[PDB]
RNA sequence: AUACCACACACAAGGGAUCGUUUGGCUCCUGGGACGAGGAAGGGCGCAGCAGAGAGCGAUAUGUGUGGGAGCAGCAGCAAUG
RNA sequence: GUACCGAGUGAUCGGUGGUGGAGGUAGAUGCAGAGCAGAUCUUGGUGGUAGUAGCGAUAAUUUGUCUUCAGCGGCAAAGACU
RNA sequence: GAGCCUCUAGUGGAUGUUUUACACAUGUAAGGGAAUUCGGCAAAAUGGAUGCGUAACUUCGGGAGAAGUAUUGGUUCAAUUG
RNA sequence: CAGCGGUGUUGUACGAUAUGAGCUUUCUAUUGUAGUAGCGAGUAUUUGAGACACUGGUUGUUACCACCGUCGU
């Protein structure tokens, strides 16, 4: 096609003689207000404070080798939550009770953890801490 | 021209200052930017910086598509002949074996 | 070019001659009103056809 | 008289290209006083106006590669593009041999 | 409508209508109806103290004779020996 | 020619103040190339669109220095191309 | 005297800004492999030289580079065109 | 901008030294002895080397305290 193939090519009839509010237009995308419900806390906890499961017997902060990219390393206290959260690291966020419960029975079962990954986020990251990075290399 | 007629002598790192230039034409670019670095690290935006040919001779070495990862210069600063309300600073190339251990100096004469 | 008839040549000496402006002294002269000659050429703009 | 033309009237003089031709910076004045060949002959005496050197295009890798293959390297299969016939003519084969053998018999029956 | 758009009036721009003027045109009438081998009509090229076009003139490119008589339009020079 | 003011149902007519610098009417009759919004009318002059659309296929350009008086113009040193 | 690279000789300006979307010249892509479309249109794949091996039909000249397969750089040697 | 810590990407720098399928027999002193070599793809050591980035860790050095406008009391 002649004219560009990265558009709606009919954005209407001949009546009514005007653009309908329905049909597809390019502009502005992302940077909206968006709701999340019914997310579930899987664990809160402090960012200097080590801890440990019940079949991971070393003890570790949460924050990984090298920490978060563009943030560093957690100092204060800290929400673990299941999924994904709206914006990129450093924006502000509120947080508010559920507004109804749920009847879901995915939403309302127990969580037992045995293992939280600590790697490098930068590249491949291959060590849990850095005294098995010292014990892999020499010295 | 600095406190106590002293020179400034430091080093530009040219391979950041780049990172987002097209590769046709990096080193015409690269001069534009050179400039510019000077400028914000003397906090003096209206001021000329003039550059030696040693120096323009040195940035053009490996032809358009390419620019040194580090160069070291040394600076004196003047006020400018033709309008002496401003400032002109000029850049003098230094010639070293390696970066390693040079910070940013201060250098009487 | 550099290859010419006698009846050539004789019609371009007389082209480059009659290609002149109004003498300055002219223009000095109760009775004269002429402002600019009409007959000047550019050979940017016109061919005498001499071929 | 523009420097353009000393750099013309020059070249003409020395039998040489206009890129060769090194105009001396400390004397510019000396230069624009030039009026005539005459003058250029006496610059060019004194050493203001400069022939340059050639740039250097040097035969050191074809001589090696030369060499290489007449001690019988590289010219394997994989480095050749035209036919065999190309590159060793059957005729001047053919040629080469029936001009020997003849030149053998004719002075082997006159020698008796 | 603070500043945009429109209209009215005063001043400045932009264009050349109107009125005043005319060494040109047109029509009718009367006279005339005169070229060339003694080279015509028409074409070209030259000629000025400063001179392109046009006008005038032919290497004698403002010469001779007759009748008159005051200047040659600019600048430099000429003129009752015209 | 331009602002105002009066007369007439109306086609039009009259006066006043500035501008302009030499010609102009009222009555009765005569002769006509005798009245314009239009013709994708003819000629000349000017808008909105608009400080907008565009002005950049090709090898490529940087630094100093003099002019220029503000020309990547000239000259030196580099980097490229046919 | 192909394309690509150099010597002799010759060469260049509408300024700054890292510059969204949609374009125009181009690159690359998991698994699938024409399901796409009037239609494999466009693109991809094959490619030089050396050897082995080559069908129907035919006007006996051709078909024929049929098809199908293998080899190829650097170094150090023998042997003399294999 | 540099040290010194930390976290990555690539894959083992330059230069030396040793080895290397093979091919070769040169020189100085001097009568006869002693001295006495060249040319070579590659491979191993020094060397998880060298290069390059980012650090909300820590030390040193260097730069920065202005100015112009609008509305109000
Ligand atoms: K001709
Ligand atoms: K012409
Ligand atoms: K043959
Ligand atoms: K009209
Ligand atoms: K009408
Ligand atoms: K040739
Ligand atoms: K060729
Ligand atoms: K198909
Ligand atoms: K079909
Ligand atoms: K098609
Ligand atoms: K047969
Ligand atoms: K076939
Ligand atoms: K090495
Ligand atoms: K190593
Ligand atoms: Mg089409
Ligand atoms: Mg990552
Ligand atoms: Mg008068
Ligand atoms: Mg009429
Ligand atoms: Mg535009
Ligand atoms: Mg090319
Ligand atoms: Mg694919
Ligand atoms: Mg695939
Ligand atoms: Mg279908
Ligand atoms: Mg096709």
């Amino acid at each position: 096609s002649r004219k560009g193939k990265r558009k709606v090519a009919c954005i209407g009839a001949w009546h009514p003689a005007n653009v309908r509010r329905t049909v597809a237009r390019a502009g502005q995308l992302g940077f909206h207000r968006r709701t999340a419900q019914n997310k579930k806390i899987y664990m809160m906890g402090n960012g200097k404070t080590p801890f440990s499961t019940e079949y991971d017997l070393t003890s570790k902060t949460i924050n990984p080798m090298g920490g978060f990219l563009r943030y560093g390393n957690v100092k204060s206290d800290f929400i673990m939550v299941k999924g994904g959260i709206q914006g990129p690291s450093k924006r502000v966020l509120a947080l508010r009770k559920a507004f109804a419960p749920s009847n879901l029975g995915k939403d309302n079962e127990e969580i037992v953890l045995k293992f939280v990954d600590a790697s490098s986020k930068k590249g491949y990251g291959r060590f849990q801490t850095t005294e098995e990075k010292k014990a892999y290399f020499g010295i | 021209a600095f406190k106590d007629d002293k020179a400034i002598e430091l080093t530009i790192p040219m391979g950041k200052i780049t990172i987002d230039v097209s590769k046709r034409w990096k080193c015409r670019i690269g001069i534009r930017r050179l400039k510019k670095f000077i400028t914000k690290t003397f906090h003096d935006k209206e001021a000329e910086v003039q550059i030696s040919p040693d120096l323009n001779k040195f940035l053009w070495e490996r032809g358009m598509r390419n620019v040194p990862k580090r160069v070291r210069v040394r600076v004196n600063q003047e006020p400018y002949p033709k309008d002496p309300s401003k400032k002109v600073y000029k850049l003098s190339h230094v010639v070293v074996s390696t970066f390693k251990g040079l910070g940013t100096e201060a250098i009487a004469e | 070019g550099s290859i010419k008839t006698r009846r050539i040549k004789v019609q371009l000496v007389s082209a480059l001659k009659k290609n002149r402006c109004i003498p300055q002294w002219k223009r000095a002269c109760p009775g004269f009103k002429q402002q600019y000659n009409f007959t000047k050429r550019s050979w940017k703009r016109k061919t005498l056809k001499a071929c | 008289m523009k420097l353009p033309r000393v750099k013309e009237l020059s070249a003409d003089i020395l039998k040489c290209g206009v890129r060769r031709i090194y105009l001396d910076t400390f004397e510019p004045s000396k230069l624009s006083a030039a009026t005539s060949r005459d003058d250029i002959r006496k610059l060019i005496k004194d050493g203001l106006i400069v022939r340059k050197a050639q740039k250097i295009h040097s035969r050191y890798h074809a001589n090696k590669l030369m060499r290489e293959k007449e001690k019988g390297r590289h010219s394997g299969p994989g480095k050749v593009k035209g036919s065999k016939n190309a590159r060793m003519p059957e005729k001047d084969k053919w040629i080469k041999r029936i001009r020997d053998l003849r030149n053998t018999l004719k002075e082997l029956r006159d020698k008796g």
